[PDB]
């Protein structure tokens, strides 16, 4: 079996910049290596065949090169369409093996999250479960910390985070943090807050509510 | 003209069986190797099997040998994947793709296969009301399997919408939220309706978001 190792796993870059992704094979595979592009939620698009040839419809900025065990994808000038995940493949021998991929994302400037909190709606409460949702909107870079305090007591283990893909208009992320609770244990407690730490925030932010408001 | 349409996916129990079909058009199907490739929900691409142009040779990823059979029908310009003894880790989107100078030279949209012991279940949709720019949304909670769709104002509300990737809860059911941030001045002059669609359980829900 031939292993295909991509580097780096991810990379940030800005429009017009020049990026280089590398792949390493555990064995000699001559020039029998291809490269594929995938945007989130979408089917792949084939880019490069036999190490260095553009497939049909692939623009000039893309170029591959390499031989034996050392292969390279080069994009000469990232455009918006080029932010995506790229895979290498060896088909010298079965099994055909892909690399783990390198995710390529847009570098932009710091933007601080707009923070919002949502108590469980009356329709949900009328059903025996409570969901408190903390929304973080349109921020960069992706790293963010969100903590829950219920009557000034810190929670651990009972919240779930989800994060959107880099948005296509402004290149930000958004995040949901959902505190999941029984209708019972949720009404035992009185003040709900989530605290957001983010590099673009001068101070950590808190948004609170009291149950009965 | 190249067109590839996978079908036959769905949700099945561990140990079950499914047959995928891939209808090929716009290229001389029979002179090319055909392959199946799959992509588990969070992971990278993984080659499954390849059949030679004449059907004389077949090659399999070793974790599917014996359990899966790739075949083709020249009369029908169709490739098939017969899947048996399904495992949870077979859960993936499955693509079929011809080899040219390159494996997988063109890809169809894929077909989603979910192998789980959990039961189908439609979601509940709950408002997240607002109360500068305001923010509002819907909570789409406790469904199985993927996928659901949610839209706002039946596709008229596009900018600043955020539908989050679903997360598997401790109960084994999925849950997400969809939200949008609008100008505050518009609260009142603009109605906000989230349209939730869960085909696997045959569930449709529309919800107005107020106050």
């Amino acid at each position: 079996d031939i292993q295909m190792t991509q580097s780096p796993s991810s990379l940030s870059a800005s429009v017009g910049d020049r990026v280089t992704i590398t792949c390493k094979a555990s064995q000699n595979v001559r020039t029998v290596v291809a490269w594929y592009q995938q945007k989130p939620g979408k089917a792949p698009k084939t880019l490069i065949y036999l190490a260095s040839n553009r497939h049909t419809g692939v623009p000039s900025r893309f170029s591959g090169s390499g031989s034996g065990t050392d292969f390279t994808l080069t994009i000469s000038s990232l455009q918006p369409e080029d932010f995506a995940t790229y895979f290498c493949l060896q088909h010298w021998s079965y099994p055909l093996t892909f690399g783990q991929g390198t995710k390529v994302e847009i570098k932009r400037t710091v933007a601080a999250p707009s923070v919002f909190i949502f108590p469980p709606s009356d329709e949900q409460l009328k059903s025996g479960t409570a969901s408190v949702v903390c929304l973080l909107n349109n921020f960069y870079p992706r790293e963010a910390k969100v903590q829950w305090k219920v009557d000034n007591a810190l929670q651990s283990g009972n919240s779930q985070e989800s994060v959107t893909e880099q948005d296509s208009k402004d290149s930000t992320y958004s995040l949901s943090s959902t505190l999941t609770l029984s209708k019972a244990d949720y009404e035992k407690h009185k003040v709900y807050a989530c605290e957001v730490t983010h590099q673009g925030l001068s101070s950590p932010v808190t948004k609170s509510f009291n149950r009965g408001e | 003209e190249v067109q590839l349409v996978e079908s036959g996916g769905g949700l099945v129990q561990p140990g079950g069986s499914l047959r995928l079909s891939c209808a090929a058009s716009g290229f001389a199907f029979s002179t090319y190797d055909m392959s199946w490739v799959r992509q588990a929900p969070g992971k990278g691409l993984e080659w499954v099997a390849t059949i030679s142009s004449g059907g004389s040779y077949t090659y399999y990823l070793d974790s599917v040998k014996g359990r899966f059979t790739i075949s083709r029908d020249s009369s029908k310009n169709t490739l098939y994947l017969q899947m048996n003894s399904l495992r949870a880790e077979d859960t993936a989107v499955y693509y079929c793709a011809p080899t040219t100078v390159v494996p997988f030279a063109y890809w169809g949209q894929g077909t989603l296969v979910t192998v789980s012991s959990a039961s189908t279940k439609g979601p509940s949709v709950f408002p997240l009301a607002p109360s500068g720019t305001a923010a509002l949304g819907c909570l789409v909670k406790d469904y199985f399997p993927e996928p659901v769709t949610v839209s706002w104002n039946s596709g008229a509300l596009t900018s600043g919408v955020h539908t989050f990737p679903a997360v598997l809860q401790s109960s084994g059911l999925y849950s997400l939220s969809s939200v949008v941030t609008v100008p505050s001045s518009s609260l009142g002059t603009q109605t906000y309706i989230c349209n939730v669609n869960h085909k696997p359980s045959n569930t449709k829900v529309d919800k107005k978001v107020e106050p």
